[PDB]
């Protein structure tokens, strides 16, 4: 007896004691209620790959990207001071060498750009050396600690930041044509047709915000050979970010999923070297591959449920499942009562009477 | 403490001196740079390289050799290497791995406490605590010649003696730490005035800066080198600490707190001391001549327009298709400069 | 130069600071663990290596965690996790990237050559050179005091000032750098204690140990701490420290030279300082009673035969087939201990 208040550990459990994957049981669960065979590269898309769109990165590369867009105006502010605080030791020179009316306004200028510390100084020619102390500041201490703050973030942001992100993307899509390769492998062991497989073949599709993207790629990798202080690779990297802020906002777009979901950046075809017959195969060999320990040939656990077509098409998926070697409950209301009686050798019966229910099962 | 995080992992993937712990084959480098620094490098590394294989060579030594300059873990100025001060750091963190001297005695308490008193008697200004205290030393003074008079000379023990030896040797090697530091911190300087230079490139500040006498490239850590190395050239103490060491390592307990290193190292103290700051003031000589040849040359505006026109280009170049050949082969607009004559006036003879 | 190569690889393999620093997840291990000493850690590890995906956490973790125990990286008592020599050097390696003070200055040049010169006097016998020192310093001292009497009473300058306050941090920081390096030379010393009394196990040793009163557990480490923490004793020195400090902190100059946890370490220094001190010692006494108790337990002996019996058994099993159903399922030759009795099938009787 094994007990667990908690459903992590005891899934995990579960998961360990019949040797399968991470995935096998949600998507024996999709599969257990779907409702129309649809297209096939909707049902592909929508039942047998599962969801690992990158949306939540995108948010957070974008804040990282706006925390960055503060210290980038603080080194600018820093520059802009000092810029209007050099002409006043200009004019100090100047008059150690009338001219008194200049350094005032030189001083005024550099009073208009201060932002707290120049206080409180006047005009006076005994608050010129405070002015000097001032820029002395700027030079020595401030700015190179600002730049260096903004250096070290551009790199860390530009490197661990966005550049990540469509490599995962990358791998993910690589990572999908590889687990195709072994559906088509283990998909070839049955005969859809007398001397007859399918196989499954991916495309990649194109688009105009991928072209967009990968034109922004490749100047942020062009701009990074550029010996500006760090200015033309934040311009490029400004373009990407913005980019991708405008794809995450609007999540619910063929464009914008075309960028951050890598089941979007594919396009299935299905050759024969019939729509439900096809759908129920392919359905039918991913589940059996999700319930196959690796080395391995003869699942587990081999319970599954569908639902749901003369009696020709149905003949070929009991077929499928048999070869398979997967046991199937099916589900059918009071319709299909005539097919089941050939090949289901038992029956559950439901009754309702008011607001409560009965099962009585029965065989034929 | 989230931030410490922060900036842990900013260290991490940053600084030197933890980039060049994680390396793969930080051992090898180590040990070659510190016997180095006591094209060549290249020849060193490859060999040093070469009998470690367990776990190309040339194209590999070239490779880390440039991925180390790039991150600024050494410099190259004209055809030569020069070390930092991540590299030094690394070295001293990895070879106090083996031997550590504590700094939990008593002696260091001591000194602790005298340091103390001085400082907190230094910034009193008052005249009249002053005399006070100049009063109660003397006291103290005179009271322990009288108690010496009587025949009481005290001799530290063979324990505390190793300990206040062991203590002194920490105290006078750490004189050295930061004499890379200035130079460092000396480079920054200069590139970003150079940087400057070229952004602003307006004439009239070249004009200012060249006709002032005024020394450029004036730094935080230049100034403490500075106040540090006045002091060290008053000699009519320096040859009095050289006595005093000459005369404490020729003791008995002397083998029993330092090994032969350590006694060369306090046997050449003031030499070296001097002789090393000495070389620091002639770099930066050399980079403030450096940085007035610069600007004398007047070139800084032809590189800032042909690098906008670079840009420029670059930018064009990536709507243009590479993948087809006809295109990479047509003919440009560029003019023959340097035309060299056509072989021969085609009569051999 | 060949040798030094050699200790560096040794040391990249052995060393538990190195292993750490070069590990993958090294910054937030260092963060947590660091945050942690200022199951529970198991907890808080897989709590901040949740939200760090990016590059089955908790088995990880707790894998990690047992990874680091082994190299000896933190210590497990009994159920608790305590911090070694290795992690605090890591630390400091690590924090000192970012802000480190300066000692190529002109007041650690004063404190070494004034150190030197009382050493160099401590260590003399001969009672007329004594005499001879003393009258100096006291013709010196009141030269000093005639000068003053004039009024010119020496102040130092603002970065002078700043100097100082710098050095004085720096020096008074280090006196707990050693404090886990004791209590890190004890537990070697336990553990040696233990394998010799097992391996020997001879009564006639445990009772000889038993019956003395004298101390076990003696290192070199030892003898220096306890050294430190006799003239740590001494308050009357202790308050006159403390209210120095005091003093020195209430300077406009502070806010220039140290930030607001430097002034806070500098302000309890005293206070600090004992009660770690008093934390060692406890620690002394709980690990030589634990010692005398295992001793008189007294199953030593048992240990060793059955660390024999079980060496033999794990020999002679590496003999036969495991591969096969049959075996491994033969039964053995073990008796019954603790038996169950059936429970009496009366039940409602």
């Amino acid at each position: 007896i094994w007990p667990y208040p908690s459903k992590k550990a005891f899934l995990a459990r579960l998961r360990d004691y019949f040797e399968v994957g991470e995935n096998a049981f949600t998507l024996l669960n999709r599969a257990a209620g779907l409702k129309q065979l649809n297209s096939i590269d909707e049902i592909f898309r929508e039942l047998v790959l599962d969801d690992r769109s990158a949306f939540e990165r995108a948010a957070e590369v974008a804040s990282s990207f706006d925390d960055l867009t503060d210290i980038h105006r603080e080194l600018e502010t820093a520059r802009k001071q000092q810029r209007s605080l050099q002409p006043v030791a200009d004019g100090w020179e100047r008059y150690r060498a009338d001219q008194k009316t200049e350094l005032a306004k030189r001083m005024s200028d550099a009073l208009k750009a201060d932002t707290g510390a120049l206080a409180e100084v006047g005009r006076e020619l005994v608050d010129v050396p405070r002015y000097l102390e001032r820029l002395r500041v700027l030079t020595e201490e401030a700015l190179p600690e600002k730049l260096k703050r903004f250096l070290e973030y551009l790199n860390r942001s530009s490197d661990d930041g966005v550049t990540q992100l469509l490599s995962y993307i990358d791998h993910e899509v690589s990572m999908i044509e590889e687990r195709l390769d072994d559906l088509n492998s283990t998909m070839q062991r049955v005969d859809f047709q007398p001397g007859r497989y399918l196989r499954l073949v991916a495309k990649k599709v194109i688009h105009e915000s991928l072209r967009t993207l990968q034109h922004a790629q490749r100047q942020l990798n062009s701009a990074r050979f550029i010996d500006d202080e760090g200015e033309s690779h934040y311009k490029a990297l400004q373009a990407l970010v913005g980019l991708l802020k405008d794809a995450c906002e609007h999540s619910r777009n063929q464009g914008a999923k075309a960028l951050l979901d890598p089941r979007f950046r594919l396009e299935f075809a299905v050759s024969v070297i019939e729509k439900e017959i096809i759908a129920s195969y392919v359905l039918t060999a991913s589940l059996s591959y999700a319930l196959c320990p690796d080395g391995s040939s003869r699942p587990l656990f081999g319970t599954i449920v569908l639902d749901q077509s003369s009696h020709a098409v149905a003949g070929r998926i009991i077929a499928a499942l048999r070869e398979f070697g997967l046991h199937a409950v099916f589900i059918t209301p009071n319709k299909e009562m005539r097919l089941l009686r050939h090949h289901t050798r038992s029956a559950v019966v439901v009754h309702r009477r008011g607001v409560e229910s009965s099962l009585v099962s029965l065989s034929w | 403490a989230q931030q410490r995080s922060e900036r842990y992992v900013s260290a991490r993937s940053q600084h030197p001196a933890w980039l060049l712990l994680a390396s793969r084959r930080a051992p090898l480098v180590l040990g070659c740079l510190r016997t180095l620094f006591e094209e060549d490098a290249l020849q060193a590394l490859s060999e040093m390289l070469a009998a470690y294989a367990s776990q190309a060579t040339h194209l590999q030594a070239g490779r880390e050799l440039r991925e180390w300059i790039k991150r600024r873990l050494v410099v190259e100025r004209e055809g030569r290497i020069y070390a930092t001060d991540a590299l030094e750091s690394a070295i001293q963190f990895v070879d106090s791995l083996d031997s550590r001297i504590m700094t939990s005695t008593a002696s260091r308490l001591s000194v602790v406490q005298r340091e103390i008193e001085n400082l907190e008697t230094g910034l009193n200004p008052s005249p009249t605590g002053r005399i006070a205290s100049l009063r109660r030393r003397i006291q103290d003074l005179e009271h322990e010649l009288a108690r010496v008079e009587a025949g009481h000379v005290d001799v530290l023990d063979e324990a505390q003696a190793i300990e206040g030896m062991r203590e002194v040797y920490n105290l006078a090697t750490s004189l050295r730490a930061d004499f890379r530091r200035v130079e460092d911190s000396w480079r920054e300087a200069d590139r970003a005035l150079r940087h400057s230079i070229i952004s602003e490139h307006r004439g009239e500040i070249v004009d200012r800066l060249l006709d002032g006498q005024d020394a450029l490239l004036n730094t935080p850590e230049g100034r403490v080198f500075e106040s540090f190395q006045q002091q060290l050239r008053q000699s009519a103490e320096l040859e009095v600490m050289r006595e005093r060491l000459r005369t404490i390592l020729r003791h008995p307990a002397v083998p029993k707190a330092l090994n032969r290193p350590q006694q060369r190292e306090l046997r050449w103290l003031a030499l070296r001391l001097v002789r090393e700051s000495q070389a620091v003031l002639q770099a930066r000589a050399r980079s403030e001549r450096d940085v007035r040849g610069f600007m004398k040359t007047g070139l800084a505006a032809e590189h800032h327009r042909v690098g906008q026109l670079l840009n420029d280009f670059f930018n064009l170049a990536l709507s243009v298709d590479w993948q087809r050949q006809s295109e990479r082969r047509k003919p440009a607009c560029l003019p023959p400069v340097g035309v060299a004559i056509t072989g021969v006036p085609a009569i051999e003879r």
